[PDB]
RNA sequence: CGCGCGCAACCA
RNA sequence: GAACCGACUAAUGUUGAAAAAUUAGCGGAUGACUUGUGGCUGGGGGUGAAAGGCCAAUCAACUAUUUAGCACACGGCGGGUGCUAACGUCCGUCGAAGAUGAAGGAACUAGGCAAAAUGGUGAUACCAGCUGGCUGCAACUGUUUAUUAAAAACACAGCACUGUGCAAACACGAAAGUGGACGUAUACGGUGUGACGCCUGCCCGGUGCCGGCGGUAAACGGCCUAAGGUAGCGAAAUUCCUUGUCGGGUAAGUUCCGACCUGCACGAAUGGCGUAAUGAUGGCCAGGCUGUCUCCACCCGAGACUCAGUGAAAUUGAACUCGCUGUGAAGAUGCAGUGUACCCGCGGCAAGACGGAAAGACCCCGUGAACCUUUACUAUAGCUUGACUGUCUGGUGGGUAGUUUGACUGGGGCGGUCUCCUCCUAAAGAGUAACGGAGGAACGGAUAAAAGGUACUCCGGGGAUAACAGGCUGAUACCGCCCAAGAGUUCAUAUCGACGGCGGUGUUUGGCACCUCGAUGUCGGCUCAUCACAUCCUGGGGCUGAAGUAGGUCCCAAGGGUAUGGCUGUUCGCCAUUUAAAGUGGUACGCGAGCUGGGUUUAGAACGUCGUGAGACAGUUCGGUCCCUAUCUGCC
């Protein structure tokens, strides 16, 4: 699981790979 | 497509309407060296999106 | 006592074009905070 | 997007 | 024909919103029904 | 890639 | 073209000679001129050829909490989130690398800014048009933001709609009354448009308005629907993509001109398209001219400098006021380590003293403030309706007023959320957070009753909280290296090298919010640089898929060197022509108490667009004040 690039810290957990 | 075949150049967006955009290297360009063809994108304000967009554009051009 | 343009062959700033009170001056002499000093043996006016 | 903010207590 | 007596006539839309009901806008805006400078409907409205 | 192909995508 | 009136450019001046001037130029100069004296108009008021202009240097007059300003911080261990990143955030618990050690003649520049030149009559001094070509916009002369905006903005003649029958409509007036107008529909008011020429298409469903369900768009508007954009025009003041494509122009042209039409998002009186003349109007090209520049040199005066007289000012915790590297509330004269340095002037320069000048204007915050806004709410003047000018009464009523417009939020906005239930997070009692992971059924209720805009803004605060730079971090980025499937005729490793792996750098885009909101000025250009080496050239090597020539690649090497132009504000890039090469980076993306101000980032204005509107737009377009006499360090 990774957060998308240039995205701030909050607003839920990222997406899986 | 092979990623080494082309290169990616980043630079500053024209018409820099503020202290942030004055500095940031959000504007992008891909040169596909053997074909010689060029594409660029400064539509977005994040560099990452821009790069992707211009890559797509490049691909389209190649096609 | 020679100025930078005579002594060190410094390029004069624009003789016109808005340039104010700054025609034959040495321009900048250093950087910013980092060195925070003028380096020794800087090319300046005198003799 | 976040759609998980809910929780009860006991 | 300013000799005749009549001074210049500033259009409401040219004015600021504080001056005339038509006044105000960035560029040329007029999303108002045409009224006198005292807010009375100008086209059609009888007396 | 947000919200409904459309809209939004901002302030320095 | 003088006086006079103005105020487009310029340099100076910016503790001035001046609380907006100076010299040089510049516009109008028989008029919509200018001026003297006196009078009138008064503050939500005037006045305004309209800029929110001007009205005496003054002018938009744990829990609960509409609650988050009981902010915690780090280290350990158990976690969530993040990248098993962060001096991050939210809970529980006590191999091998880095940055201080004359001739030329626009080649200038954003731009020929400034100069130079032209100059008279039919010219020796002073005096005294630069000219021409293409084009946008506005017809024109005028007016405008006194003091950063003179314009494409306003006005304008003209055109149209509409009201108005005279005790006129309308306006100022609690009223009388006055203006309109001593006028009377060929007149007057309001609204839009804006000379002139050719014109001005369709839609009445919506919101108005008019008539009594109809009508009306030169009403506000729009072009399966109310109708689907007509003529004209079209990458345009509008075209994002885009520096569109082609042509012209040029050695080279992001600009310009002509076409094309793919009109993101032209379009017909919030006029469309032409348009002679006019413009301190915008863009482009040419001739002339020139120190604009190549690249400055000399001279003449005024300061600067020395003496004599007088004699300020901002600033200032105290100073016995060095460099570096580190450290540190995270960029050090003061701390550690270290190097260097006799004491003291003067003339200079301006890199630092997050220098001085303004309790930041940007951002957020405040149950601040103002104005403006509208179909936000509540009123209300006025207008209108009736019942008995008055009282009551319905309607209408941003004309005017008082207000309103939530919080959470890895700054705010936008999106999402707000109450209750179940699970996990939760670390074997209970509890236990996050815009954590999964699911289900403004919820301690500010009022009975409430949207917005502000770049015209304002105040109080905040580095509690953003944009710049620093810091931590290194996902991304860049630079290596490992493995070797293959490509390379054959042959992995001359050159490449997939699928994967491991680093380094701080170097892009980021994350964080630690530094500063009692101001740390922002891109680019210029002037000055300085350091790194991951070296572009020159130097020395190895290997070569190295005959030579010429290369490719790798190692060593930072001593020196490392382009002028066209286009664009640009960095970048493209092109032209060079060059031995036209290095890549750090240095507050070096350098504004050194310069510029073209871009951006106020107030004017316009277009496209969105909004009913005020206004707004990481859309565009024209215009738009850059202060500081140096105490200390530093340096000459
Ligand atoms: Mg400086
Ligand atoms: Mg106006
Ligand atoms: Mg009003
Ligand atoms: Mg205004
Ligand atoms: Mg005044
Ligand atoms: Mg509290
Ligand atoms: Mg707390
Ligand atoms: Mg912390
Ligand atoms: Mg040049
Ligand atoms: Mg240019
Ligand atoms: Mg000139
Ligand atoms: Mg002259
Ligand atoms: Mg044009
Ligand atoms: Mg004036
Ligand atoms: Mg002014
Ligand atoms: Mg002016
Ligand atoms: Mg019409
Ligand atoms: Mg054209
Ligand atoms: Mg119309
Ligand atoms: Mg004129
Ligand atoms: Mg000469
Ligand atoms: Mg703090
Ligand atoms: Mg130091
Ligand atoms: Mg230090
Ligand atoms: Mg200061
Ligand atoms: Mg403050
Ligand atoms: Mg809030
Ligand atoms: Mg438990
Ligand atoms: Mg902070
Ligand atoms: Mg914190
Ligand atoms: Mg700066
Ligand atoms: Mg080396
Ligand atoms: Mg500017
Ligand atoms: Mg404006």
């Amino acid at each position: 699981t990774e957060k998308p690039l240039a995205v701030r810290m909050g607003k839920g957990k990222g997406n899986v790979e | 497509i092979n990623p080494a075949d082309l290169r990616i150049d980043v630079y500053r967006t024209s018409g820099a309407g503020g202290q942030h955009v004055n500095r940031t290297e959000s504007a992008v360009r891909i040169t596909h060296i053997p074909t010689g063809i060029v594409t660029q994108c400064q539509n977005d304000r994040s560099q990452h999106k821009n790069k992707d967009q211009a890559m797509k554009q490049m691909k389209a051009k190649l096609y | 006592f020679a100025g930078t343009v005579k002594r060190w062959n410094f390029r004069t700033q624009d003789a016109t074009h808005g340039n104010s009170l700054s025609h034959r001056v040495p321009g900048s002499i250093g950087q910013n905070q980092t060195p925070g000093k003028v380096f020794k043996g800087k090319k300046m006016a005198g003799q | 997007s976040t759609r998980n903010g809910r929780d009860s207590e006991a | 024909a300013r000799w005749r007596g009549v001074r210049p006539t500033v259009r409401g839309t040219a004015m600021n919103p504080v001056d005339h009901p038509h006044g105000g806008g960035e560029g040329r805006n007029f999303g108002k029904h045409p009224v006198t400078p005292w807010g009375v409907q100008t086209k059609g409205k009888k007396t």
